[PDB]
């Protein structure tokens, strides 16, 4: 019964920064902790093993330490090829366990999202289903919040989100939320709304339509 | 007093192995109640209770049944008479509560060369890079010791 | 030169069975442990199982107990993962990896082989307009690519000619076992009604192409 609780989950840094990633173990671990770096579409690579032993080959800017049950990965002076996801791992207790991961992402100024809501098309309604879409365009940071309101009722468990990888040129994110109703449930209500919350936004922004004008 | 922590099994994981390979044991134990102090598992090379090989601390002790892996460094061929590199030796795996040993598990170890031909024709300078150890995990010697845990009498 | 090569991956029905192979070269499989680690799409690393081929001792994650079996053929310098009773949530990339004198850290990794477990049968996408009505100075319009299996689709706009302002989002797996994604582009609002915006959806596995013209909706 063992956890590797890894913090934070996302981490904003510019080149040159000293970055610190922390993993706390739910019970005592003498030294079998390891850190891994994974890049999208690639196999993870070992960085440090046995809590603090630099794996052979790894740049000496990666180091590992331990304080009590807190294990830490330090990257003094973060280089550009170091933007990646980092996983901690425990292998003293059964079962071997990876932390949830930490994404290290490029820092940029706050950009508010442009927001759009798209009603379902007639063509889809005929088939029996209504997809309502809320688009959040070119924003930073990734941390945003989308609430669907159907006739001012908060919706739950009937929508999925999706996010793009950080943009290569402008370092922003885009996010698409889809609410899915049966056509038969879609016609029982008038006002469709997504409410958006984000650091670049003084007030929460809401986008609406009334079905069939 | 009454025995709070009890050893349940030991798996010798990487076996047989090279002489210079670390030791890797999966250790199962059961801890019946919260304890105040650390457990220390240690591995001792005996040969002959000569040399401590490694040691792992656990504190606070998790309650219940638990499995962990103990990775212990190998003996150095330099701190060992060449007489003992290709003979039968003994490792000792033991656990202590608050510095008080309460269990000890002994294994015989066969150390022999890699290939048949080299087995039959030992060179006068021992080639450690070719010695394969084989812990006789099937036949352990288990010894317990009644100790005082957290309740002073 | 240490390397591990996975093989065996592919699509299989819920409740079926698949065998993965891990061929190791450059080191002696007997003097190490071989691990299987998997990664569900867009998710973290999850440890599945290991074996010490020297003793034959093994270990499994609770999520995989009694369905997965791991074994090793020391002559072939090769490890196996026999997967039985597959459920959809076993869908992931499966890496084999080796551990040696690193306290069960994994120093070398395979490229990973992909394993999909699904009831679903090959279906091409229905595409629906994301019709435009201003925010950020522009209009936004797009294409909803709904109910296809398997991954992937490719979406382009106006045959490649239009690229900037395009965001094609990662697919999601829906409750029905079918995928849906959206593809959007920002446009100047002046061009609505006059400029032609077509999204070209290509779904190779069912060999279907769809071009959908996306217009502002009419009165």
């Amino acid at each position: 019964d063992i956890q590797m609780t890894q913090s934070p989950s996302s981490l904003s840094a510019s080149v040159g920064d000293r970055v610190t990633i922390t993993c706390r173990a739910s019970q005592s671990v003498s030294s079998a902790v390891a850190w891994y770096q994974q890049k999208p579409g690639k196999a993870p690579k070992l960085l440090i093993y046995s809590a603090s032993s630099l794996y052979s080959g790894v740049p000496s800017r990666f180091s590992g330490s331990r304080s009590g049950t807190d294990f830490t990965l330090t990257i003094s002076s973060l280089q550009p090829e170091d933007f990646a996801t980092y996983y901690c791992q425990q292998s003293q207790w059964y079962p071997i366990t990876f932390g949830q991961g930490t994404k290290v992402e490029i820092k940029r100024t706050v950009a508010a999202p442009s927001v759009f809501i798209f009603p379902p098309s007639d063509s889809q309604l005929k088939s029996g289903t209504a997809s309502v879409v809320c688009l959040l365009n070119n924003f930073y940071p990734r941390e945003a919040k989308v609430q669907w309101k159907v006739d001012n009722a908060l919706q739950s468990g009937n929508s999925q989100e999706s996010v793009t990888e950080q943009d290569s040129k402008d370092s922003t994110y885009s996010l698409s939320s889809t609410l899915t109703l049966s056509k038969a449930d879609y016609e029982k209500h008038k006002v469709y709304a997504c409410e958006v919350t984000h650091q670049g936004l003084s007030s929460p922004v809401t986008k609406s339509f009334n079905r069939g004008e | 007093g009454s025995s709070i922590v009890s050893l349940l099994g030991i798996k010798v994981l990487n076996n047989p192995a090279k002489f210079t390979d670390p030791y890797e044991f999966e250790i199962t134990f059961e801890c019946l109640e919260s304890l105040k102090h650390d457990l220390e598992w240690k591995l001792t090379y005996v040969g002959s209770h000569d040399q401590e090989l490694d040691s792992i601390l656990v504190g606070p002790v998790p309650v219940g049944v638990n499995k962990f892996v103990f990775s212990a460094d190998p003996p150095s061929a330099e701190l060992i008479p060449a007489s003992e590199l290709v003979s039968v030796t003994v490792i000792l795996l033991s656990c202590s509560y608050d510095g008080r040993e309460f269990v000890r598990v002994g294994y015989y170890v066969n150390n022999e060369y890699d290939e048949e031909e080299l087995r039959e024709n030992p060179p006068a300078k021992v080639q450690v890079d070719h010695i394969v150890r084989n812990i006789l995990a099937e036949k352990p010697r288990v010894t317990r010791f009644n100790i005082v845990w957290d309740n002073e009498n | 030169e240490v390397q591990l090569v996975e093989s065996g991956g592919g699509l299989v029905q819920p409740g079926g069975s698949l065998r993965l192979s891990c061929a190791a070269s450059g080191f002696n499989v007997s003097y190490s442990s071989i691990h299987w680690v998997r990664q569900a799409p867009g998710k973290g690393l999850e440890w599945v199982a290991y074996i010490y081929p020297s003793s034959g001792y093994t270990s499994y994650a609770d999520s995989v107990k009694g369905r997965f079996t791991i074994s090793a053929d020391t002559s072939k310098n090769t490890a196996y993962l026999q997967m039985n009773s597959l459920r959809a949530e076993d869908t992931a990339v499966y890496y084999c990896a080796r551990s040696y004198s690193t306290k069960l850290a994994m120093d070398y990794w395979g490229q990973g082989t992909l394993v999909t477990v699904s009831s679903a049968s090959t279906k091409g996408p229905s595409v629906f307009p994301l019709a435009p009505s201003t925010s950020g100075g522009t209009a936004a319009l797009g294409c909803l690519v709904k109910d296809y299996f398997p991954e992937p689709v490719t979406v382009s706009w106006n045959s490649g000619a239009l690229t900037s302002g395009v965001h094609t989002f990662p697919a999601v797996l829906q409750s029905s076992g079918l995928y849906s994604l959206s593809s959007v582009v920002t446009v100047p609002s002046s061009s609505l009604g006059t400029q032609t915006y077509i999204c070209n959806v290509n779904h190779k596995p069912s060999n279907t192409k769809v071009d959908k013209k996306v217009e502002p909706k009419s009165c």
